[PDB]
């Protein structure tokens, strides 16, 4: 009947994009723009200007790539504008002058970012519609629920945003840089030391592969930290593109426990566990329970093994013994923020919330700050 | 032929004059229930929004009767059938844009709410009867003569191969040019 | 206004087909390739 | 329709010459210049000053054979324009004026050396066009590849380009000097050993070609040599221009070994396999694969009987095992730097690529160097 | 230097040829202040070409390779290495610092090694560095004239101090914790 809205997730590291309605995304692809650094000899080819996406990600040997989205800000917007053509015309194939699109966006981001997304959705795709969400709000969709403190790490930003019978509190609304990007850079960090150099933006692929592969969460960091250093079970090893045959040890769990102590690249704020509680505990005393009772993970950086037991374990650590601690991880979390969105996308009452054009040319660029959370 | 197309066309045409109805009437519900205080001038002429939702609906108007010429320039073998889907996509885009204006901005469940859904999702469903009516008709619909070409001579076969690839990584050059031509000039529509 | 938009359209809609026959060319030379190419060149 | 282009390969040791579309160089000859050392005595015949290419080879008994390339680079400027006069008006016998003319060079040559090649093809053949292209990027067009590292062994400079989707990688270029010529000195200085004295250029004729009848690369040099000084069925004889006939035995495989171990005539480099593993380790890691599986070969010195076979085992040896390792060898690899630069030739897109002599005449010999790789 | 020698038809090839070339760098390279301009000058004058005499006797004459070289520090891609330049690291390597010490940190830009010995590399740096970091923000280059041996004057002075004296990895702690007694008591 309607013409379905087009959602896209667009991500710091991956973008995820689909059709309302849908329950998973049809086109997820790395959020890179590739240019060649060498010089071309053959005619016949090495002709094309720049790579986007998966096509970059096959070509990184010849390649330097960039991601326009750097902490969850938009740095380089006509890198922004080539991913977005290339979700809509290449990766989904359809004309967004159709379909309403539903953008996300991380909480306490610069205005201009938001601003600049609205003109160039409206501008230069000429959408019917658009919407900018909080990407926690449409996390919490996703897992049906209303009430629950998200927290949500992707690949640039990690927030807390705490939501109690679909109110949110932006006084208690946390954010933190470190994400799964500096992750990847902690762990070529930690790579370097057992002699494996990893430099160039491709190197930092592979890299960010190997902790996709084999990274996990430690329950006990120093228990874990002396298992690796008496027994040598913990090794596992890797194949790198070229043949070579690495061999990781307590790097494993090193590199994931940045989570849980920023302290490692240097950076003085709190763990994800601890910016959870004070989140929780910025709120309203009758509310805290609930929260503290639906505590939902989201986004990539929290698909590692064995972080909602090491997660749990902490806020137990923290909370009064009383309280009763639930971490929800459902196995599908990776897609949570654009599931929501889907289901946010195809409400009725959803309907009346869009920007429509007419909005945006009677109001200029700053309605989005005056229809969106 | 040319007379399957007329008879889509005159279809296109009821359809837009329920359009207008509707919108005509979707408009006095508005401005009866203080939804938008419409003014009856027209801002930049027509413009798009001027005296609000119905220069939108003379605009999707406008649009489908360049559709309409644009189908019985293919009939007469005049037009690309490239040409009919641009336009039935303009038309469709322009409908849409009307649609979810009024969508905002009107009661949850209002009858013109319904009327403008349900005239609009006509008009696109017509629209695109019409236009694989007109493609269908159309001589140029499918045509190709690159079955297969070979060369003989080993420089020859290879000279032919890289001579296609470069025509691959042409047109992909197209491709950049012309989408990058369609946004600067869909931003300097309006320029706000 | 939307002539210009509609040019614009017409522009890119026919190098689509320009594209997808090119596409069509390449892999029409493609399936002959092992033809002039020796066995050890497949 | 359009004037053909002339492809002409000067290499060190033959002159390869012929029309863009032609699937063979249409005069191979060498490219040698032989000059009367006696004293003629008859009036009729022996007054001619100078002979070029198959007439020296011809009459070597009365000349001094000399090479104007050596190590691919030109060091007798007068007698290799002789040289191309002769290729132009007696071989191919056409007006250089009318036809674009597509050169050949080394990688990693004297800058001089390219712009006395374009000043005497503006100036003294006076060629509407021309361009100096990469032997191993022609090579690799004659292949039909676009991915590949190329081992292009002529008679005076072998070397590796490796490149990746049309792209080169100059870093990773490797040269060295190695190549048939020293092959040639190589062998006549072991048949040495077995009492054959061969001192004159024309002599080091008659080694060249004994290497290129008998020679034959050994895929266990070790084992070979057992067997050569165990049992007797190595021993190959040779007729020659006299009638005398020589017998040689395991100098049919230690002259090529050169190749895989300079060391053989004072060099300290590593054999041709070392090489080509340096210059893909010199790739970027992602692009290793890719290479390991293309390794392109051209040139006449890559002619040996069983050279793919041990250059695969070497190189199989290593690079790490998981990695196949395909040796590319077509039977008419000698010719496959011609047959590409005439692919090139042909190419509609190429017909930009021509530093025109307006060009020249407006910038000068340094124009060739901003059009040419 | 070796692979852009070649253009000029001097071939080293060997190690030793390698030590001869190393030893041209440290007599002949310096640092451009700025590139483009003195590659304008080394195509149209000959001031910039100077001669140099190899062990064998023979005579060889560089013009721009001299700077042509040493540029490659702060445009890696000269050697295919996709990093930036050292002017560009030490600037990245100041904004990963805390906001409140990117004041000392700027003036107060220490250079130390031989590859520092370059004549004018103190004033590129300072160029390049005064182009990248606020304009209000003062820049100092130290680089003083004994910089080749700076990181052995430091261990001196560090081992002549009485404090340092108890930093000491003894050969008795070494004996109970092994080898791995090195990562606990030194950065
Ligand atoms: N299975 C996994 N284990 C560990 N880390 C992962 C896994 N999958 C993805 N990641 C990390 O998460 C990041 C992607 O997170 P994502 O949810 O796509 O965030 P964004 O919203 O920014 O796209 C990647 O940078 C990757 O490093
Ligand atoms: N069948 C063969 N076996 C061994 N060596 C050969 C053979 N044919 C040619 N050669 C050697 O290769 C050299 C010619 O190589 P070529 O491909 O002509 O290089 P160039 O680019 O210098 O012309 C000659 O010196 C000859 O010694
Ligand atoms: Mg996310
Ligand atoms: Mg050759």
């Amino acid at each position: 009947d309607e013409t379905t809205a087009l959602v896209c997730d667009n991500g710091s590291g991956l973008v995820k994009a689909g059709f309302a309605g849908d329950d998973a995304p049809r086109a997820v692809f790395p959020s890179i723009v590739g240019r060649p650094r060498h010089q071309g000899v053959m005619v016949g080819m090495g002709q094309k200007d720049s790579y986007v996406g998966d096509e970059a990600q096959s070509k990184r040997g010849i390649l330097t790539l960039k991601y326009p989205i750097e902490h969850g800000i938009i740095t380089n917007w006509d890198d922004m504008e080539k991913i977005w053509h290339h979700t809509f015309y290449n990766e989904l194939r359809v004309a967004p002058e159709e379909h309403p699109t539903l953008l996300t966006e991380a909480p306490l981001n610069p205005k201009a970012n938001r601003e600049k997304m609205t003109q160039i959705m409206f501008e230069t795709f000429n959408v019917p519609a658009m919407y900018v969400a909080i990407q926690a709000v449409l996390s919490l969709y996703a897992s049906g629920r209303t009430t629950g403190i998200v927290l949500d790490s992707g690949d640039g930003v990690t927030h807390n945003v705490p939501i109690y019978e679909g109110y949110a509190l932006p006084h208690a609304i946390m954010r933190l840089d470190l994400a799964g990007r500096d992750l990847t850079d902690y762990l070529m960090k930690i790579l370097t030391e057992r002699g494996y150099s990893f430099v160039t933006t491709a190197e930092r692929e592979i890299v960010r592969d190997i902790k996709e592969k084999l990274c996990y969460v430690a329950l006990d960091f120093e228990n874990e930290m002396a298992t690796a250093a008496s027994s040598s079970s913990l090794e596992k090893s890797y194949e790198l593109p070229d043949g070579q045959v690495i061999t990781i040890g307590n790097e494993r769990f090193r590199c994931p426990e940045t989570l849980f102590q920023p302290s490692f690249i240097g950076m003085e704020s709190a763990g994800i566990h601890e910016t959870t509680y004070n989140s929780i505990m910025k709120c309203d005393i009758d509310i805290r329970k609930d929260l503290y009772a639906n505590n939902v993970m989201s986004g990539g950086t929290t698909m590692y093994p064995g972080i909602a037991d090491r997660m749990q374990k902490e806020i137990t650590a923290l909370a009064p013994s009383t309280m009763k601690i639930k971490i929800i991880a459902p196995p599908e979390r990776k897609y949570s923020v654009w599931i929501g969105g889907s289901i946010l996308a195809s409400l009725s009452t959803f309907q009346q919330m869009w920007i429509t054009k007419q909005e945006y040319d009677e109001a200029g660029p700053s309605i989005v700050h005056r229809k969106c959370f | 032929f040319e007379e399957q197309i007329l008879e889509a066309a005159k279809s296109i045409a009821a359809a837009t004059s329920a359009l207008v109805k509707a919108a005509s009437a979707a408009q006095r519900e508005l401005v009866a229930q203080g939804k938008v205080g419409a003014i009856p001038a027209n801002a930049l002429d027509d413009g798009q929004w001027s005296q609000g939702l119905i220069s939108a609906a003379r605009m999707v108007a406008a649009a489908t009767n360049n559709l309409c010429e644009a189908a019985n320039a293919a009939v007469q073998g005049h037009a690309s059938q490239e040409k009919l889907i641009s336009s039935a996509k303009q038309v469709a885009a322009s409908t849409a844009q009307l649609l979810v204006a009024c969508k905002v901005k009107a009661d949850q469940d209002s009858e013109a709410m319904k009327r403008l859904q349900a005239a609009g999702n006509a008009v696109k469903r017509a629209s695109d009867n019409l236009v694989k009516a007109a493609q269908k008709a159309a001589a140029f619909e499918d045509q190709e003569n690159e079955t297969v070409v070979v060369k003989e001579k080993m420089v020859g076969g290879i000279a032919q191969i890289i001579a296609a690839q470069e025509e691959m990584l042409r047109k992909e050059r197209e491709l950049e040019e012309a989408r990058k031509k369609l946004a600067q000039i869909r931003q300097q529509q309006y320029k706000f």
